RNA sequence: CAAGCUUGAGUCUCGUAGAGGGGGGUAGAAUUCCAGGUGUAGCGGUGAAAUGCGUAGAGAUCUGGAGGAAUACCGGUGGCGAAGGCGGCCCCCUGGACGAAGACUGACGCUCAGGUGCGAAAGCGUGGGGAGCAAACAGGAUUAGAUACCCUGGUAGUCCACGCCGUAAACGAUGUCGACUUGGAGGUUGUGCCCUUGAGGCGUGGCUUCCGGAGCUAACGCGUUAAGUCGACCGCCUGGGGA
């Protein structure tokens, strides 16, 4: 089931790490909907949220990078 | 874009008759209410209403007998981008005289058969079998 | 913009100009002016000392303010101008005190423009700057080999450097030429690539543009005698010499360079 | 895109009685409008075949309508072709 | 896939946990993937079929395979 | 006057620095009759991976209502000015005047 | 021809989702190359080899730098675009679509020979750029031969700028617009009500995938997104080659 219409999020946030962090896997990869369970239009927010982070080093890109 | 109302109406009668539809409904006009009128005289609908003020509604009652539709085969003569005018001679039958032709006469639409007993001719509208 | 001349006489066929409507159509300022008597590539004891120069037109020698040295004072571009010295275009700059110098017009530079050299300079193109101050990436033109010497490098029509590095006192400079030159921090360079890049663009079309430009033409040494020449000589055409110089240094591929006090600046040769 | 103010402005401008906005004249106008500001755009971005295709398809609307216009009423038309100063 | 060994923890299962972090992954799959250029009407075409295989799959267990088979 | 959202993240070294950088970002906005919704120093914080060969940076959030203009000439003094590494300029729809959640 | 009307078509208000387009920045991963360290005899490659790179120190491994190209995961018979097509993130300029109520304009519409524009890839022109990949070309195999398939290399080209080219199995092999006709399982994007008593319930729109009824079709199949039932307009076909 998805978590963001339960809570009923306006947006994603960026600066969210740790809600980020349930979404992606030990590698830092972005996990897929089907496994969440989120919905599509959720979805593609959390990726951007993501993204954003990787650019703003809040989340990594990949789990070897040093 | 809608280009021939009558042909529309006559198409939805079609699909009525196909899908066993107690009743056919589509926006109304004189040309079609006449038309209408004509087919209850001849006994191929059973019933005809026009309800409505700004946008009025023509709605037929469709007529069925030992389980299927009367109206066999109904087809425009007449087109937007073909008309049809034949002379009181000229006047075709309808399955030698079984079937009805719809036309549009000098002294309004009316049956073939009326047309000839007339006297006069005008634009076929269509065939109804 | 460049424009292809349409072929109405055979000379004119091929011709393509760089026509320019932001030049100024009238004279240069006359207290910059001074001078430029012709060579004929000749020197002190009037031998040729460099082939195929001479004739052309008379040209008038434009000061052109290399050094750039009006720190704090900004000036306020008047006027591009047609330099016949350079392939690049100039501009005449007038500093709010009230002197006018010439300087290199860099490419997005137009009239009304404000410029600015020092230490606290804007970066923006045609301001110059210590290149300790400009930030690492930049394209750079006009740029001192020694503090405070004058401009030397990337000087010409469209060229330009890149600040690769900056390390201590010398950063890195890519030249135009493809070779990687240390040059101290403390030299002065100017923001920007200089301006008249489609100066590549143009034709001659005709011998006599050619000859227009002081080039005089250029005999080919296998066409001479074998006393003119090392190429000179042979029934019909013939050359089984390996290619030289008219003094008989290998041409192709022969590396010249001697210079051994420099070659500690020279971080990677050209390619 | 026209921002609200300015269309509002139109519409106060070539409107024949309050906001009506449906009228034919204002839609012109605002079409025209449009067109002025996308010139600016287009003159910048030579490679905008997209965007142009939205421009073109506006330009058609706003002949549609001048041409309705002309059947309609030659005098208003000729005004609002005064107007906006376009020449036919 | 980083792995790092706990304390009091045999080799073997530390070996497999690292196994299926990389599964997890799908390392070697990628690797498989990237190992040729697959021109990308290929890719699609392989998409699709398998779009088509899930598809027609399903439609077999549910509704072709609910009858006596003996 | 659109709505913007600025995060950057300062060298480590120069943290007793971000304070003045950031009045005179605030400065930059009042001039152009520009508001600022909300302002959060986060502080030294430590990476996820190495920018630039460092492990912490300093980390600003900053909601502005401005101009473009403004924010084009922040962006640029952000590019030149070399103790900010990383900055991120964001459009955004409201004023968002509440709390992160890093700082809630 | 004259006056009207609001259902077609369009305008306005507020939102909505989107790899729609153009321009400018930037980020991380990886390949390659360059400089240096560590270190020693192989590496690479294949069906098996060899050419090739290696004791002039390769491959491997760490550090630092350079540059180009492309954006893992998300990612989906998901989305947007007229089609071609479009995929990291951010900003600037910008086209379209949909819904929600209302308010307005009042047939302003549909189609379109000629015409104009856009139009994958490859190619061509001028100037850049050039990592990887790779026509051509070279060498090694394979083979009866191998101007191929496989391997080691490798130049145009691929990338950018502005022009040209105007073609593809440019395909849904299905022209465009409109109306009507049993259903089911989805996906996606809105929106109205309902105790959201919970991820829900009842609706109502837009776009879309599969299955299928009537009907149609030579059959295959298509089947409310029709290849059904009809209307409007255009394009095109007339045995196979030659072509
Ligand atoms: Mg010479
Ligand atoms: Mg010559
Ligand atoms: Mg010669
Ligand atoms: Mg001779
Ligand atoms: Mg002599
Ligand atoms: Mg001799
Ligand atoms: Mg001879
Ligand atoms: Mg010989
Ligand atoms: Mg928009
Ligand atoms: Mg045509
Ligand atoms: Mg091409
Ligand atoms: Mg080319
Ligand atoms: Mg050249
Ligand atoms: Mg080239
Ligand atoms: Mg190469
Ligand atoms: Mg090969
Ligand atoms: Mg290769
Ligand atoms: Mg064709
Ligand atoms: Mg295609
Ligand atoms: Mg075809
Ligand atoms: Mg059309
Ligand atoms: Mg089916």
């Amino acid at each position: 089931f998805c978590r963001f219409t339960a809570e009923g999020v306006q947006e994603i946030d960026y600066k969210d790490i740790a809600t980020l962090k349930n979404y992606i896997t030990e590698s830092g990869k972005i996990v897929p909907s089907r496994i969440t369970g989120t919905r599509a239009k959720y979805q593609r927010q959390l990726a951007r949220a993501i993204k954003r982070a990787r650019y703003l080093s809040l989340l990594p890109y990949t789990d070897r990078h040093q | 874009s809608m280009q021939d109302p009558i042909a529309d109406m006559l198409t939805r009668i079609r699909n009525g008759q196909a899908a066993n539809k107690a009743a056919v409904t589509m926006p109304s006009s004189k040309l079609k209410v006449a038309i209408a009128n004509v087919l209850k005289e001849e006994g191929f609908i059973e019933d005809f209403k026009v309800e409505g003020d700004t946008k009025p509604e023509l709605e037929l009652t469709l007529k069925y007998f030992q389980g299927k539709a009367v109206v066999e085969s109904i087809q425009r003569v007449s087109r937007p981008g073909l008309r049809i005018y034949k002379r009181k001679d000229e006047l075709p039958k309808v399955m030698a005289g079984l079937g009805i032709a719809v036309v549009s006469t000098s002294k309004g639409v009316m049956t073939d058969r009326a047309a000839r007993q007339a006297g006069l001719g005008g634009e076929i509208i269509c065939y109804v079998a | 913009a460049v424009v292809k001349c349409k072929p109405t006489s055979p000379g004119r066929r091929h011709v393509v100009k760089v026509v320019n409507p932001e030049l100024h159509k009238g004279k240069p300022f006359a207290p910059l002016l001074e001078k430029n008597s012709k060579s004929g590539g000749r020197n002190n004891n009037g031998r040729i000392t460099t082939r195929h120069i001479g004739g052309g037109h008379k040209q008038a020698y434009r000061i052109v303010d290399f050094k750039r040295n009006k720190d704090g004072i900004p000036a306020v571009v008047e006027r591009l101008e047609y330099d016949p010295n350079r392939s690049a275009n100039i501009a005449l700059v007038l500093y709010k005190d009230g002197e006018r110098r010439y300087i290199l017009a860099p490419k997005g530079l137009k009239a009304g423009d404000q410029i600015q050299s020092g230490v606290d300079a804007a970066i923006k193109p045609g301001n110059t700057l210590p290149m300790r101050n400009i930030p690492v990436g930049s394209t750079v033109h006009n740029v001192e080999m020694k503090p405070g010497k004058g401009g030397q490098l990337a000087r010409s029509a469209g060229t330009y450097v890149q600040i690769v590095a900056r390390d201590g006192a010398y950063v890195t400079l890519r030249l135009r030429s493809g070779e990687m030159r240390k040059v101290e921090a403390d030299c002065r360079a100017t923001l920007g690539e200089v301006g008249n890049a489609e100066h590549m663009l143009r034709v001659l079309g005709k011998a006599g543009a050619a000859r227009w430009r002081g080039v005089r033409p250029t005999v080919r040494g296998t066409a001479m005698n074998p006393v003119d020449h090392p190429h000179g000589g042979g029934e019909g055409r013939n050359f089984g010499k390996h290619p030289v110089t008219p003094w008989g240094v290998q041409t192709k591929g022969k590396k010249t360079r001697s210079n051994k006090r420099t070659d500690k600046f020279i971080v990677r040769r050209r390619s | 895109s026209l921002s609200t103010e300015a269309t509002a402005k139109i519409v106060s401008e070539f409107g024949r009685d309050a906001n009506d906005t449906g009228s034919t004249e204002v839609q012109v106008a605002l079409l025209t409008a449009q067109i002025n500001h996308l010139q600016g755009h287009f003159a910048e971005h030579k490679k905008d075949h997209h965007s142009r295709r939205g421009l073109l398809r506006m330009v058609s609307q706003r002949r549609k309508l001048l041409d309705y216009l002309k059947r309609k009423d030659v005098a208003r038309y000729t005004q609002l072709i005064e107007r906006l100063g376009l020449r036919r | 896939p980083v792995i790092k060994v706990r304390e009091n923890e045999p080799f073997d299962v530390a070996l497999r946990r690292f196994k299926r972090s990389c599964e997890k992954a799908g390392v070697l799959a990628e690797v498989r993937r990237r190992e040729f250029y697959e021109k990308p009407t290929t890719e699609r075409k392989r998409a699709k079929a398998s779009a088509v295989k899930r598809h027609a799959k399903k439609l077999a267990r549910e509704n072709a395979r609910r009858t006596r088979l003996y | 006057m659109r709505h913007y959202e600025i995060v950057f993240m300062v060298h480590p070294d120069q943290s007793e620095q971000v304070p003045g950088m950031i009045e005179r970002y605030t400065a930059a906005i009042t001039g152009a009759e520009g508001k600022i919704h909300r302002l959060e120093d986060w502080g030294r914080r430590q990476l996820a991976y190495p920018i630039n060969k460092l492990h912490k940076a300093h980390y600003v959030l900053m909601n502005v209502e401005a101009p473009q203009e403004v924010i084009d000439e922040l962006e640029t003094t952000f590019r030149f000015n070399d103790a900010v590494i990383r900055s991120m300029v964001m459009r955004t729809k409201h004023a968002v005047t509440e709390a992160s959640p890093m700082v809630k």
